[PDB]
């Protein structure tokens, strides 16, 4: 922060630096602070940043020389009025849990991408900081061992991609945390996710402030997911593209509609909000599709005459919250096309 | 809130009046007393496009009936529905035009004229924002053939930023036996070409021949054809009363569905085809009703849709159709490579889908296309309008009521004119 | 629609007098051919003479040209039909082809193989439209010229053209056509 | 210090100008009843946002814009927003008729009854202002009402406030979000009527946008919300030369002589980078270098055309954020090494370069991340005029038959304006390609 040429045939015309250059020499009001490749390996003598910089809320100590855990926990001391903190591409060695409390009493952001934590660094690491909302941990190769106690309780992020190492088992562990709005998973290897604590049409415990979801990326071949999807309490919002599924084929639209059927409480499907026609169009392709197969196992439209496996409860749980909201499929309406001759 | 004003003229016009605002008070769910007993929302975002809401919730029609003859008028203000209409909206004489053009538009219909324009100004006053003014009349007598151009002609100069949309119903030999149909006609339609952006034709021989073949009923009356017709204009103003993603206007409609100007005149259509009494047979879907629209038989006019160029195509689907399925059905029909692919369903068409479905009726379709085969519907009264003209036959009536042969010149060559514009857009490259 | 009508009609009312002399048919039907030959791969004049000789074949006109085998006018207006139709890929100019070709099976000898041949390039077209077409075309007129076709191989054409639905995939198409072909005497077609 | 009020006009201009409030409300941290903590005056004079908002007595800042729309379907939803406490009532202006996809309507039918009210609340608001630089109209050249009554109000006020700058924000049309089938009528109209009312006007394809809303940030089907939202982070880059104590841009009339060298020609493109996606914030960190090389994409720019196979004249860029000119010169060196681009020899204006310490800022749960740094291009090429060639395409086709063309003679017009019309589109296309003359 403290310190001609031609294009073509014409000069270029840099105005108002000398301003820029004095407002960023000074260094007690640098509220933003970025050092990219700018080989920090340690903190220097302490007190001295203080009183430089006793005003910084974000730090950027991406790609540094940074060894150990220490190293950065001295900056950060440091720094009482850091809010938003990003160490990645740092192979730092990080202690048996004596990092100190009170070194992060107002950290609400914190990227640890390409790091190499582990699941039991990252508890230890998350000691000295009740209040951290988003917490980064992409590309680390994480194991779900433990589960937090008196840690990550405001955790409202938590972003686990680029890691080929996560599952249903995985995932239970950090499933009962509190405050959990956002849940990012892309390529992450899942296929399957189910809720054997619930029943058909009963919610689960599991993720229940779980808001938006990304599962982008990923082997979702089945309906089986969105099937169980529905289980969760809330979930306003999901992201499923790239996938076996949703392909970027002419008949992936298909698919989408049925995303929206097995959902009811989907307001928004990819950054795309649901009106109430989308909702109506899809549940309507919905119960006319599979209306051959509502019949082949049982069902009429008398109440008397009814009898449904337990193969179609499980496979369309909310074929019969349809049959209630637009009656149920006439003799008529399973006749859309056939050949002839 | 657009309000459009519908005005009814001479016997037959008033007929298919009250039985069109009987058919859309019954599908709106409306009972005949005047208050709302419907189970649908969706029935009241627009009612006032055609209802005012006058005190107590109740909703008065905005109909305005006239017609020189005393007969009609009190058949409707004691009919099912008769007690509806605002009883000052009534306007009438004694003696009519006597099937004479020359005495409905200058020495009879213009005697009430006035009285027209008072009652459509006091209507309209009370309106927010007009749209557009309506008509509902037959090119057949003198009293809905003069009056309702004598109006068109009076309220055009008072109100120029408003629509002009007409139901002219073409006569025919086979409905009426009257020889002084032709003149009438043609002295019609020549004030309807150069006062009127848009004029549904619903001609009657097609009305009668559906009903001695389709129908199969022993002798057509009255009744089986304005059953008809108010079932296609039930189904053409389907988008102006009911919400929808094609949010298409008058105005809008009018301009995209008529690129020139002196061509306006549609094909309207409507299916299935059914009658009075019962109607519960069969339930048809969505692939037969396209392939019915689409068909000659299911049209009101006389006129082979797929002999002919495609002006403008629109179809409007009312049912438990969805938009997604209406269009995946309407980019199969325009690909030859696409099995039981048409050659006659054009490229380019409108297309709606509405909810509530019709009374008696779990799905339908209608159809408002233009089509160079509606010359046909030219030609045939221009032979009959020759033949009488070159003997001066029933001309002696004309000339001393004030007409000359100076109209009925201009009117025979406006005519030649419109058949061969429409002959030579028949023969133009589609690409 | 009038037009046509009305000229059909007034048309048929003169060749009525020029039917037994065979010398004013042959003097028409040169004319017409020059007319043909002249406005060729033109789409103003072929398409409606095209349509005019579906007419005039199905009203029975040139019936003197039909006890004689190889009739060099009817050699002539097939060659011409066959350039009108290669290549067609219009819908509307493939009907007309397509009926003058069934309406042209009238015809004994040489001009009635080669021409059912020409049918059979139609039963397997880029498009299900023209298959159902031409089928119907060919059942139409089996059902009208019964001498075509003998009685004993007609029961198996008139089978094999009814349960066959010819709006399918070419795969399943191939093998009617191929079946049709071979009980119609018509050569196997070559891709 | 100079003030600034902005006219909103059509569905779309009235749906970016809430968008763009929403933003500066954010950045600058203006509450939604409008108050803001951090200001430490009652009135303005001293501080640098009084140039778009204005205070008062009460500590209300009240947004000098002047939104008119016909259709009150979109007008109802907009005073009932979240921020109903911030516009006020008397400058939201509805009327009582759609031009239904109409010029000779916007202009003549249904401009003639409304423009006689929104003068008289433009002066207003204009009287408040000791020092006006201009207008920042905001409209599209689709829509019938925001092109008709657009030309209207503007040739209105060239008699009046005709010593003011005077600016647009035109959306060009696609086929693709097309909701007339007169749009080329109108659009060829709107750019002959005001091709002498406008200094500056900004183009934005929705072809552009709608590929970049599904390609960069990574969306099924982009709709107006999401294109609104995309558009408001380049108007915010684009007024920050306005609204902070900058160096360059700083007043509207400098736009006129470091961007729009002749006055027929006013029609530059722009170009805005990063466009990183929200779930990949922290994904990647592109620094000044990368940006600043992306604006040369044709996929980031936000009109389709290319401008490789063409001269420029003006050249503007401008840096947001953590942005040092160390690195800018990298950039800077990096133009003239790897790429290469000449200029015409007979332009006065060059390449200007200029930043400001200003981070960027994006709704809470939006679409775009909040990035570390931003970069803006403002390039004049002779390119752009490839997108006015196919727009004469489609126009000629129509008016070779003349289609709904009796629609418009008809409601106060002349079969001679279009050939006018198309006489002086044929001029600027002959313009265009002299001006880039070997
Ligand atoms: N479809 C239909 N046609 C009708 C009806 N009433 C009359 N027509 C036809 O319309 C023509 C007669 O016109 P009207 O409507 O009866 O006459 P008007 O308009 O009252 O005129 P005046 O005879 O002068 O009193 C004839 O061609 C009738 O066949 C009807 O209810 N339905
Ligand atoms: N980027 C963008 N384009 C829009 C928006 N709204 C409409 N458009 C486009 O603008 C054109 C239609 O303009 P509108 O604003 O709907 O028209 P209007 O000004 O309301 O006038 P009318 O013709 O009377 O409806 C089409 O090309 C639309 O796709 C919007 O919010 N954003
Ligand atoms: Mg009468
Ligand atoms: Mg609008």
């Amino acid at each position: 922060y403290v310190l001609i040429v031609t294009i073509g045939n014409k000069p270029v015309e840099t105005i108002g630096f000398d301003s820029i250059m004095k407002q960023q020499s000074q260094l007690s009001k640098l509220q933003e602070v970025s050092l990219r490749n700018c080989a920090v390996s340690c903190a220097g003598e302490k007190g001295g940043v203080a009183e430089a910089c006793p005003n910084i809320r974000k730090v950027d100590l991406s790609k540094n020389l940074l060894s150990s855990w220490d190293e950065v926990i001295h900056i950060a001391d440091q720094l009482r009025h850091l809010e938003v903190l990003n160490v990645s591409e740092n192979k730092l060695k990080f202690p048996s849990g004596s990092v100190l409390t009170g070194t992060l009493s107002v950290l609400k952001v914190l990227v640890l991408n390409q790091t190499g934590i582990t699941w039991a660094e990252v508890l230890r690491c998350v000691a000295g900081c009740p209040g951290l909302e988003e917490l980064y941990l992409e590309s680390n190769n994480i194991f779900i061992s433990e589960r937090p106690t008196d840690v990550l309780q405001t955790v409202k992020l938590l972003d686990l991609s680029s890691n080929q190492l996560i599952d249903e088992n995985q995932l239970y562990l950090i499933a009962h945390l509190p405050r959990l709005e956002q849940l990012i998973l892309s390529d992450t290897g899942i296929s399957s996710l189910h809720f054997p604590d619930a029943g058909i049409g009963c919610k689960t415990s599991m993720f229940p402030s779980l808001k938006y979801l990304v599962v982008n990326d990923n082997q979702i071949s089945q309906w089986s997911f969105f099937n169980e999807l529905e289980k969760l309490p809330s979930l306003r919002a999901l992201s499923c593209l790239r996938n076996p599924l949703t392909k970027e084929d002419k008949e992936a639209e298909t698919a989408r509609l049925l995303i929206i059927a097995s959902i009811g409480q989907l307001k928004t499907l990819n950054k795309c909000e649901i009106l109430p026609e989308e909702r109506r169009r899809a549940e309507l392709d919905y119960r006319k599709a599979f209306g051959n197969e509502w019949k082949q196992a049982g069902g009429h439209k008398d109440p008397e005459k009814n009898r449904l496996s337990e193969e179609f409860l499980t496979a369309h749980p909310r074929y019969q919250f349809l049959c209630l909201k637009y009656g149920a499929p006439e003799d008529w309406e399973l006749k859309t096309q056939q050949p002839l001759m | 809130m657009r309000e459009i004003v519908h005005i009814q003229a001479g016997q037959c016009g008033n007929q298919i009046g009250a039985k069109f605002w009987e058919v859309i008070s019954d599908e709106h769910g409306i009972d005949p007393t005047g208050t709302y007993h419907g189970d649908s929302d969706l029935q009241l975002d627009r009612i006032s496009v055609y209802y005012n809401e006058a005190t107590g919730g109740k909703y008065v029609p905005r109909a305005i009936l006239v017609d020189l003859e005393p007969g009609t008028m009190d058949s409707v203000r004691s009919g099912p529905f008769g007690q509806i209409f605002r009883p000052d909206n009534f306007v009438f004489g004694q003696s009519g035009a006597g099937n004479n053009w020359a005495k409905g538009h200058y020495t009879e219909g213009a005697e009430l004229v006035d009285s027209v324009l008072d009652v459509v100004r006091k209507e309209a006053e009370s309106c927010d924002c007009l749209q557009g003014f309506q008509l509902t009349h037959s090119l057949g007598g003198g009293t809905g053939s003069g009056m309702g151009t004598l109006l068109i002609s009076k309220i055009r100069e008072e109100y120029p930023d408003r629509i002009m949309n007409t139901f002219s119903v073409v006569p025919s030999p086979k409905v009426s036996d009257t020889v002084v149909e032709p003149y009438n006609a043609t002295l019609s339609v020549h004030q309807l070409v150069e006062n009127t952006d848009e004029t549904y034709c619903i001609d009657n021989e097609a009305l009668y021949d559906i009903c001695f073949r389709t129908l199969k009923l022993t002798t057509p009356t009255y009744g089986d054809l304005n059953h008809l017709v108010s079932a296609t204009m039930s189904g053409v103003t389907t988008c102006l009363r009911f919400p929808g993603q094609l949010n298409a206007d008058l105005r809008k409609l009018a301009v995209n569905m008529v690129p020139f100007p002196r061509l306006h005149f549609f094909m309207p259509g409507f299916a299935p085809l059914t009658s009075r009494g019962s109607q519960q047979y069969r339930a048809l879907t969505v692939p037969e009703l396209t392939q019915q629209v689409f068909d000659a038989k299911n049209m009101m006019a006389a006129c082979d849709p797929r002999h002919g160029r495609y002006l403008t195509v629109a179809a409007v689907f009312r049912g438990r159709m969805s938009m997604k399925e209406v269009d995946e059905q309407m980019l199969n029909v325009q690909n030859k490579n696409s099995s039981y692919f048409v050659e006659w369903i054009p490229n380019n068409v409108k297309t709606a889908v509405c909810d509530i479905p019709p009374r008696g009726l779990k799905m339908a379709v209608t159809f408002i296309g233009n089509s160079t085969a509606i010359q046909e519907l030219f030609k045939r009264i221009s032979e009959q309008f020759t033949a009488m003209f070159r003997r001066k036959a029933f001309l002696h009536w004309y000339t001393g009521e004030g007409m000359d042969e100076m109209e009925f010149t201009e009117a025979e060559s406006n005519m030649n004119d419109l058949v061969s514009e429409y002959q030579q857009y028949q023969d133009a490259t589609a690409e | 629609e009038s037009t046509i009508r009305h000229s059909t009609q007034s048309l048929f009312e003169y060749m009525k007098g020029i039917q037994s002399d065979p010398q004013a048919l042959g003097s028409f039907s040169g004319t017409l051919l020059q007319i043909f030959e002249d406005n060729l791969l033109n789409e103003r004049v072929s398409v409606p003479l095209l349509k005019t000789l579906d007419h005039v074949l199905t009203h029975g006109c040139f019936d003197i040209f039909t006890t004689e085998e190889d009739h060099p006018f009817a050699v002539k207006l097939l060659a011409l039909c066959k350039k009108e139709i290669k290549n067609s890929k219009d819908i509307q100019k493939l009907l007309s082809g397509i009926a003058v070709f069934c309406e042209m099976v009238q015809f004994p000898g040489d001009v009635r193989r080669q021409a059912l041949l020409q049918l059979c390039l139609l039963l397997c077209h880029r498009f299900p439209l023209i298959r159902k077409t031409t089928a119907s075309q060919v059942y139409e007129t089996l059902l009208t010229y019964s001498d075509v076709v003998g009685a004993d191989v007609l029961d198996e054409v008139v089978t094999v053209l009814s349960d066959t639905a010819w709006d399918a995939e070419l795969a399943v198409v191939r093998e009617q056509r191929n079946r049709l072909c071979d009980l119609l005497g018509v050569p196997r077609p070559q891709l | 210090m100079r003030e600034c009020i902005s006219i909103h006009v059509g569905q779309a201009g009235v749906q970016i100008g809430n968008a763009c409030w929403e933003l500066y409300c954010l950045e600058h941290g203006i509450q939604p009843d409008g108050q803001m903590p951090s200001d430490k005056t009652i009135g303005g004079g001293d501080d640098s946002f009084n140039t778009f908002f204005s205070e008062t007595g009460a500590g209300k800042h009240v947004p000098r814009a002047v939104f008119v729309d016909l259709e009150p379907t979109v007008i109802d939803e907009v005073r009932t927003g979240t921020y109903r406490q911030l516009f006020h009532p008397e400058q939201l202006i509805t009327g009582k008729e759609d031009a239904a996809n109409n010029y000779a309507r916007g202009h003549y039918t249904i401009g003639k009854e409304i423009i006689d009210l929104v003068l008289d609340r433009i002066r207003k608001l204009a009287d408040q202002c000791t020092g006006l630089q201009g207008f920042l109209v905001f409209h599209s050249f689709g829509g019938g009402t925001g092109s008709g009554f657009t030309s209207l109000l503007m040739e209105r006020l060239s008699v009046d406030y005709g010593k003011k700058s005077k600016l647009e924000f035109s959306i060009y049309p696609a086929p693709q979000v097309s909701t007339a089938v007169v749009e080329p009528y109108n659009s060829i109209l709107t750019t002959h009527t005001t091709l002498e009312h406008s200094d500056c006007a900004f183009m934005v394809d929705n072809e552009a946008i709608y590929d970049i809303c599904r390609r960069n940030l990574d969306i099924e089907r982009p709709t107006y919300t999401n294109l609104n939202r995309l558009i408001s982070q380049i108007v915010s880059s684009i007024t920050a030369s306005l609204r902070f104590d900058g160096a360059l841009n700083v007043d509207l009339t400098e736009f006129q002589t470091n961007l729009v060298p002749y006055p027929r020609i006013h029609f530059p493109l722009a170009t805005y980078a990063p466009v990183i996606s929200a779930e990949k914030a922290y994904h990647e960190q592109l620094s000044v270098a990368e940006i600043t090389n992306a604006c040369f994409e044709p996929a980031n720019q936000m009109v389709k055309c290319d401008p490789r196979h063409g001269k420029y004249m003006a050249c503007c860029l401008l840096y947001r954020g953590d942005v040092v000119p160390k690195d800018v010169n990298a950039a800077i060196a990096t133009i003239k090494t790897k790429r290469s681009i000449q200029f015409v020899d007979w332009c006065p204006t060059g390449f200007k370069v200029g930043i400001n310490y200003q981070p960027p800022t994006v709704v809470p749960g939006g679409d775009l991340a909040k990035v570390q740094r931003a970069v803006c291009m403002l390039s004049n090429t002779t390119a752009i005029a490839e997108a006015w060639a196919r727009l004469d395409h489609k126009f000629d086709l129509m008016y070779a038959k003349r289609a709904f063309v009796h629609w418009y003679v008809g409601e106060g017009m002349e079969e001679g304006e279009f050939s006018e019309a198309r006489e002086d589109m044929a001029a600027l296309e002959k313009d265009y390609e002299e001006v880039g003359v070997d």
